[PDB]
């Protein structure tokens, strides 16, 4: 009994610790979401300034956007909880090889297998993900915007220099971040629920 | 967040720890009372001698 | 009956009430009910969009 | 007499122990009930967002719900009183075969 | 209109949330008082020993 | 008359009173009369619904 | 309205329940005093032996 | 629970609100939303031109 009791309280501590890890990652992704919001604003504004302003001004917009990218990588790589750099692709959700997923095992209960799995990925190349991001598309859209001159070259009828494609893929990156944050919120709800059961059982 | 984890390791929950303080004291007081009872047997041994 | 008192539902409900009050402030100081993705994950995603 | 006396007090201890087992299971089911409450909320909200929001957003709601499911299984399988995993279907109320209840 | 919906998801109704704050606090204070009553039984146990 | 004193109604009523006081705190610290399904099973189910 | 009914099932009237808490405690204290009186008869039995 | 209180989301949201109010005045006293290049870098460059 005692074994499982003290082990159970320790498991609850472990769970709260997992929650706070999620708090750090969640804050990083919150800020990432603010960045991507600003990016989308610049994409829309770039969209009209395919008429209004020149490749010089579009290049200024690109300066800002590229800086914002560099910050996204900066979040992905500086973000550490007790040194744990998470947002990097080390903890990809599902590699081609399941052996290389590097899944995250939080211990949750006192006994064997009373644990879970967690994964995460966001970085510069977090645009639309097929299995890789893609080649000329779905990677730069987060990393290197097309907002250099290429909107002055053509409207949305190209899909590689088209405005619609651009805006779409940005919105999809947003949907991946939003999805990740949503999952994490669910997970910490799960954890808290469990911690209630752990403390109860402990009593 | 790190502050929270730090505290969970470092900061004691002084409610529970107060209860443990209470408990350990009363166990000490009780224990002493048990000594005061323990050390009275020999004097009735003396009553057998006296 | 005192090696392990039974008044731990007391402490657990206490940590729960204090947890709640904390969350309350986290909402009020910020002015949000979605200050954290565990408050409302679904509505968070929606609100994002 | 003595036989039945000490046996009787032991039986009462045994009964209290059974109660506390029930306390554990009851707490697990309390939490399960909170989960299911949240689920129902998401179902209602999903109901109106058959108009308001898209299959992407419904998919986000599904992400949360699926997580909550996974927690229900997590309760059913992590829940143990001295190792006794109860909520699992091992102790089904009434199998087709009464021998396997 | 979208601002309204955003707020209904995001913005808390701080009136109700204030009332919940009030409530949770007083439940905490009450709970602590119940601890202060809980931890006084053992000392009358001592009175049985002493 | 002392191998087994008759003052066990004393102790049983004592454990009963202490049990009651425990339950009282369990209600007061939480603020519920249904903190546990044995308090009121029927009303629990209803309240659920 | 449903909140009201919910509370009437769920929410305890902590005034009355406080009074019940008071009562149960004092019954415990009294009971213990009755034990302290109960367990003093045997020692006058000893006075008959001694 | 008091060696390190958990009421730091309080202070962080406070410094954030005060930061915002500062920025608000910086805009209002000047009468600009581009008083500083971090407000809007892109629109700053454009506005320059």
């Amino acid at each position: 009994m005692r074994g499982q009791i003290r082990g159970l309280e320790m498991a609850s501590k472990n769970s709260q610790d997992g929650i706070s890890l999620i708090q750090t990652a969640e804050g990083a992704l919150t800020e990432t979401r603010a960045i991507l919001q600003r990016v989308r604003e610049l994409v829309v504004q770039a969209g009209n300034t395919g008429t209004q302003d020149k490749a010089t001004d579009l290049q200024s917009i690109q300066d800002e956007i590229s800086a914002l990218t560099d910050e996204i990588d900066g979040i992905s790589n500086r973000t550490e909880f007790n040194g744990k750099k998470l947002l990097d692709g080390t903890y990809k959700v599902d590699t081609a090889t399941p052996a290389n997923q590097k899944n995250l095992v939080f211990q949750i209960g006192a006994n064997a297998t009373q644990q879970i799995s967690v994964n995460i990925e966001d970085m510069g190349a977090d645009a639309l993900g097929i299995k890789e991001a893609d080649g000329s598309i779905a990677a730069l859209h987060s990393v290197n915007d097309l907002d250099v001159t290429k909107f002055a070259d053509n409207a949305a009828d190209c899909a590689d220099i088209g405005f619609d494609a651009q805006l779409k893929v940005v919105d999809e990156a947003i949907n991946q971040v939003s999805s990740q944050r949503a999952k994490l919120g669910a997970v910490q709800n799960r954890l808290e629920h469990t911690i209630n059961n752990l403390s109860a059982s402990g009593e | 967040n790190l502050t929270a984890a730090e505290s969970r390791i470092r900061d004691v929950d002084m409610a529970k720890e107060m209860s443990e303080f209470t408990k350990n004291n009363i166990l000490s007081q009780a224990s002493q009372a048990m000594l005061a009872q323990a050390n009275q047997q020999p004097q009735n041994v003396l009553q057998l001698l006296r | 009956i005192n090696h392990n008192i039974a008044a731990l539902n007391t402490l657990n409900r206490l940590s729960s009430n204090n947890s709640a009050s904390q969350k309350n402030m986290e909402k009020l100081s910020s002015g949000l009910r979605i200050n954290r993705a565990g408050d409302d994950a679904a509505g968070l995603a929606i609100s994002e969009k």
